[PDB]
């Protein structure tokens, strides 16, 4: 209850009270979107990312009072590795469904007919359920392999060993990729529309600076968390800032119905 | 022909003269200490889903189970409003189909629309599929509204600013009523099925006979096209609908307005209008994504019914009036029914 | 309408044998499909079923893991696959068409007929031979273990006649309406459990043998069957 | 709580109801455009290229089915129908440059060129037609080459100042379709010159439709 | 056209020789109805849960 963790116990309750019921109405919104007939791919991977964002914010009470406990020495003991483990696959789907959010925008600007005749809702659900499975079974191998052997914060030189080369694994092969495809995707999309000779500046650019700031959103989010992964391997060690990085890293689960929901009616 | 003129605008003032005689005192003035409904609030009691595309036909079958609805989708599924199963789907020759109808034997179906022809389904056939029985042709205008009067005689009534009564069997106009100078939107058949009446673009509805074939009443009154019309459930009324925001309901022997259902915060126009068992309650489906039901007797609003997104385009009672169906322009048709 | 199965004949126990069901004349990928087989001089007994868009392929409880039913909508065809033919399994197939939704007509039209020479409901009729001359009305009862009107109101009975040398023709489905083309006289009703059918003006036409089903639960048992004598 | 019977015709509308998602996700693919054509002005000439109330023409072109309905042929009242239209990809107008002096044969006063201004007027500032774009089509310039040497084109505006050659006469005739155009915001009405012998003329509806496709998708993701 | 307005004048007299009923005669038919239908009307008066078809 120092200084930086008292800061860390603002941030989270704000976060929380402000991301709760956006997400409930964007939830809400989506799943009427989806009853409705005719739906598309973007809808189903809006859905899941609403749906993942919840599961994080329904999972946020446990930080604030591990945060509460000078983020140590959480008193229940069979939970750390259950709420932790959630947090994190919640982090890492909700950056894979930004991805596939940010392939569904290139694909609708760059091959217009193309996404049109293969507008099937089953695409969407793939796309999901392959997000889904990236991150979920990702940390539930993790986990498995764990146990084949607070709320995982310190631990010794031997596990560092293993925890390390997890770390790496998960920034290059699991974190890279979606944000490789959406920093291409969203740049040819900005490129485009900054191309196309048919909308003047009144409407494109609401086009041009939402896309800007979504990619900036998640580089701003998401970043600070899976670069943290590599400095720690640098220098073999748990980094210090890891729990400013993961409060970053949820600010996204708050931010965006802002930047997908409410951004219509607003 | 300014003498024909004149006799004809001499004729005009003098039914004038008549409706004016007649007119003892308003239907509002005598209907003042009957007890009013209230607040009639009704729920989805179910959502029947699937359609794709906007609604503008529905109808209630005899047995008052069975719906059928027409989209711009191309089908015209029967639903089964007490599971809200399908039990059929008929894929359309033209998308563009703006009436259905259910046989009173349920045995058939019709639909029509911008294709001028009006399509007779034979549902109960030996080989399991829905056929189409006979496409009848003969209009010259998109068709608007189709009702059958038995297993072999359907008065459809179309653009062609004519309402005709085909024998499905020969395929003919039989009889073919003439008289409106506008569009005509909508039909009613009387309870007897002897009489029928027409909503025409003109802002006037006329009473036909389908046994003469000639009009038997006009009237007037109203300041739009007439978008709807139903048959009050004894017969000896009607109840008109139209873009001027206002339903109407007029009498046959009366020959005369009797009230208007009109609210000042109420400026879309009546998309469908339906009444209730007993005759006093006046469904009317507004273009405001609104239902509102209309005491006949009081001209007071008593329910919204507000559950659709678009225009709730087609509406109507079964006949038993346990539920009144509200089909939308959404895709989606709402078996409204008010809980006890 | 027209169903005409093929691939009956002697056969050995043990081997195996493939019945086909040529459907020509109706919608055979709406309408689903039942077996039904008749032991010589003896009644009839569900075999099998399968629904349009093949996804129900309950079988009965002494053929089932033993016999396999199979459907071919694009060519209108109906399989039935002998496994271990057994002693019993020697009996008459017929196969039979059914619709199900609102007030259509299960069972309506039945094959022709190929012979073959190797916790449920019970459905028992008191009468086996009603002696009874033309111009006169005899009530046919069946009985039941349980109700069969369900919660929906409806009370599964389909009644059939089964003339000499002919197939099964529905008479009275769901116990209270007419089948297609059925003459009026005949005149269906009962209660769950009081069970009877009624026929006013007996012809030359209407001798057989009437069969009753249970149509509640799947198992379809059939009944004894009186036999009509001219 | 299902009967035998009652689970059989559950089934029954699964299996229906995969047959209208299978026919809902073909019709999509399809685009519908409306040939809402003047009176007797074009919609023959360019209906040939591309291959008793609606008439619809289908033809494709790069993996893109169009569906076409030729409306004009009912004479009834235009706006009771014309919410049926309301979700077209675009609406293919149709105007003859030859009729820039022809009067109309049943009035007889009023121009044919201001008959088709008259029926525009109305059709762009449509309340069911904000969103949805239009494709002028200018038929009809190789008679409109001989015709505006006879006599210039004071005779449809009094108001214009200008010589009687083509690359300036028919500036103006787009200007003025131009003018009646109120929805500058959500809607720019492409147009285009089409003899009777070019085969660009489905390239260009291709190009207008797919404009509005990335419209239709961007709206779909949440921009625009 | 001439003739066809002697026919519009034609169906005009028709019409003026209908016997019109006082609408007060008429009105009180129409709350007649009403009131001798009120309690078959399952949408003025809801029935009970156990007799609705739609639950
Ligand atoms: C393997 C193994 N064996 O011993 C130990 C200790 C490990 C071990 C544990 C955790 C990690 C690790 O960094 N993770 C995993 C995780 C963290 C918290 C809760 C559940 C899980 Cl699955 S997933 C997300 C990532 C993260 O922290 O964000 C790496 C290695
Ligand atoms: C084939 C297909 N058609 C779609 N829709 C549309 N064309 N309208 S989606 C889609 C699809 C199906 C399965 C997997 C993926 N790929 C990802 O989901 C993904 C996400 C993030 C990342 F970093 C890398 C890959 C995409």
């Amino acid at each position: 209850p120092d200084w930086k963790s008292s800061l860390i116990l603002m941030a989270y309750i704000i976060i929380f009270l402000t991301g709760l019921p956006a997400n409930l109405l964007a939830l809400r919104a989506f799943v009427g979107r989806i009853r409705q007939p005719q739906p598309a791919p973007v809808h189903i991977l809006l859905l899941s990312l609403t749906l993942a964002d919840l599961l994080l914010l329904l999972l946020l009470p446990f930080k604030i009072i591990e945060a509460a406990s000078n983020f140590r020495w959480y008193l229940p003991k069979v939970v750390c590795a259950l709420t932790s483990f959630g947090f994190y696959s919640s982090i890492y789907c909700s950056t894979w469904l930004l991805a596939g959010i940010s392939i569904e925008r290139y694909l609708g600007v760059a091959f217009p007919v193309q996404y049109k005749l293969s507008r099937r809702p089953l695409y969407g659900v793939i796309a999901a359920l392959v997000a889904w499975v990236m991150s979920f079974g990702h940390c539930t191998i993790v986990i498995i392999v764990q146990y084949l052997n607070t709320c995982y914060e310190n631990f010794t030189d031997n596990q560092l060993d293993v925890v390390l080369p997890v770390r790496l694994e998960l920034c290059l092969v699991l974190f890279f990729i979606p944000m490789a495809v959406t920093i291409f995707c969203y740049w040819r999309f900005v490129w485009i529309m900054l191309s196309q000779p048919l909308v003047g500046a009144q409407r494109r650019r609401r086009a041009v600076g939402l896309a800007v700031v979504t990619l900036l959103n998640f580089l701003v989010c998401f970043g600070p968390y899976n670069v943290s992964h590599l400095v720690g391997y640098h220098q073999r060690k748990s980094p210090w800032w890891r729990s400013i990085a993961v409060v970053f890293s949820s600010l996204n689960a708050s931010l965006d119905p802002l930047l997908f929901y409410f951004s219509s009616s607003v | 022909l300014d003498q024909l003129r004149q006799e004809a605008e001499q004729l005009k003032n003098q039914i004038r003269d008549a409706r004016k005689a007649c007119a003892d005192a308003t239907l509002s003035q005598i209907t003042n200490n009957i007890d009013p409904v209230g607040r009639i609030q009704m729920r989805t009691r179910r959502t029947l889903r699937g359609h794709l595309a906007k609604i503008y036909a529905m109808h209630w079958g005899t047995d008052s189970r069975l719906l059928v609805s027409a989209s711009q989708d191309g089908k015209l599924i029967i639903w089964d409003s007490y599971t809200t199963n399908k039990v059929h789907a008929i894929p359309l020759r033209s998308s563009w189909v703006m009436t259905c109808a259910y046989a009173p034997s349920g045995n058939y179906v019709a639909c029509g629309g911008l294709d001028n022809i009006c399509s007779i389904y034979n549902l109960k056939t030996r080989e399991g599929n829905v056929r189409v029985s006979r496409e009848l042709a003969g209009h010259t205008g998109y068709l608007s509204c189709c009702r059958f009067l038995d297993d072999n005689q359907i008065v459809t009534s179309s653009g062609d600013t004519t309402c005709a009564l085909w024998d499905i069997e020969t395929g003919q106009q039989t009889t073919t009523f003439t008289g409106h100078t506008g569009d005509v939107m909508s039909l009613s058949l009387a309870p007897d099925t002897r009489l029928f009446v027409s909503g025409a673009c003109d802002a006037s509805a006329k009473l036909w006979d389908v046994r003469e074939g000639m009009c038997r009443q006009t009237f007037t009154g109203h300041e739009s096209d007439i978008n709807a019309i139903c048959f009050f459930p004894n017969g000896n009324a009607f109840a008109t609908g139209s873009d001027d925001a206002t339903c109407r309901l007029f009498d046959l022997r009366a020959d005369q307005e009797l009230m208007t259902y009109s609210h000042d915060n109420i400026i879309c126009g009546i998309t469908s209008v339906s009444f209730s068992k007993s005759g006093r309650l006046l469904l009317a489906g507004y273009d405001d994504f609104n239902c509102n039901v209309w005491d006949a007797l009081k001209a007071d609003r008593a329910g919204v019914l507000a559950g659709h997104d678009n225009r709730v385009s087609c509406l109507g009672v079964t006949d038993d009036g346990m539920a009144v169906a509200t089909g939308s322009w959404d895709s989606f048709l709402k078996i409204w029914n008010g809980s006890s | 309408v027209q169903l005409v199965e093929s691939g009956g004949g002697l056969v050995q126990p043990g081997g195996s044998r493939k019945l086909s069901c040529s459907a020509s004349g109706f919608a055979f990928s709406s309408f689903g499909m039942h077996w039904v087989r008749q032991a010589p001089e003896k009644g009839l007994e569900w075999v099998a079923y399968i629904s349009s868009g093949s996804g129900t392929i309950y079988y009965a409880d002494t053929v089932k893991g033993r016999f396999t039913i199979s459907r071919d909508d694009p060519k209108n065809t109906l399989f039935l696959q002998m496994t271990s033919l057994r002693s019993e399994d020697t009996a008459m197939y017929y196969c039979v068409r059914s619709i199900y939704y609102y007030g259509s007509s299960p069972f309506d039209f039945w094959g022709q007929g190929t012979t073959l020479t190797v916790a449920d409901i019970v459905m028992t009729q008191a009468t086996s031979s009603v002696p009874v001359t033309p111009g006169e009305s005899v009530s046919i009862s069946c009985r039941s273990s349980k109700s069969l009107l369900h919660s929906n109101g409806n009370t599964y009975l389909y009644w059939f006649l089964q003339r000499p040398g002919q197939s099964p023709q529905l008479l009275i489905y769901r116990m209270s309406n007419l089948a297609s083309g059925v003459p009026d006289r005949f005149s269906g009703s009962g209660s769950g459990t009081a069970f009877t059918l009624t026929i006013s003006r007996l012809e030359a036409e209407d001798v057989g043998v009437y069969y009753c089903m249970q149509h509640l639960e799947y198992p379809l048992t059939f009944g004894a069957g009186t036999k009509l004598e001219l | 709580t299902l009967s035998a019977e009652d689970k059989a015709a559950v089934e029954r509308s699964k299996m229906i109801d995969r047959n209208l998602r299978e026919d809902g996700e073909k019709a999509a693919r399809e685009v519908k455009l409306l040939l809402l054509g003047a009176g007797e002005s074009g919609k023959n000439t360019i209906v040939k290229q591309m291959k008793t109330g609606i008439v619809e023409t289908h033809f494709t072109f790069k993996d893109l089915h169009f569906k076409m309905f030729d409306v004009g042929a009912q004479r009834s009242e235009r706006k009771k129908w014309i919410h049926c239209f309301e979700g077209v990809t675009a609406i293919i107008f149709c105007v003859a440059l030859s009729d820039y002096d022809l009067v109309l044969a049943e009035d007889e006063e009023m121009n044919r060129m201001h008959a088709s201004m008259k029926l525009f007027d109305s059709i762009c500032n449509n309340k069911w037609f904000t969103d949805t774009s239009i494709i002028l089509f200018l038929n009809k310039k190789d008679l409109f080459e001989e015709k505006i040497k006879k006599s210039p084109l004071t005779i449809c505006y009094p108001e214009y100042a200008g010589s009687n050659t083509y690359e300036e006469a028919a500036a103006y005739i787009q200007c003025q379709f131009e003018d009646l155009n109120k929805r500058k915001d959500t809607k720019e009405i492409y147009t285009h010159f089409t003899c009777s012998t070019d085969t660009k003329n489905v390239q260009f509806v291709f190009d207008a439709v797919t404009d509005v496709i990335i419209k239709n998708n961007l709206k779909d993701c949440g921009l625009f | 056209s001439i003739a066809q307005a002697r026919k519009l004048v034609e169906q005009l007299k028709m019409e003026a020789n209908i016997d019109r009923i006082k609408v007060s005669k008429a009105a009180a038919d129409l709350m007649a109805y009403c009131e001798a239908h009120a309690k078959e009307d399952p949408l003025l008066t809801p029935v009970p849960a156990s007799e609705n078809p739609f639950r």
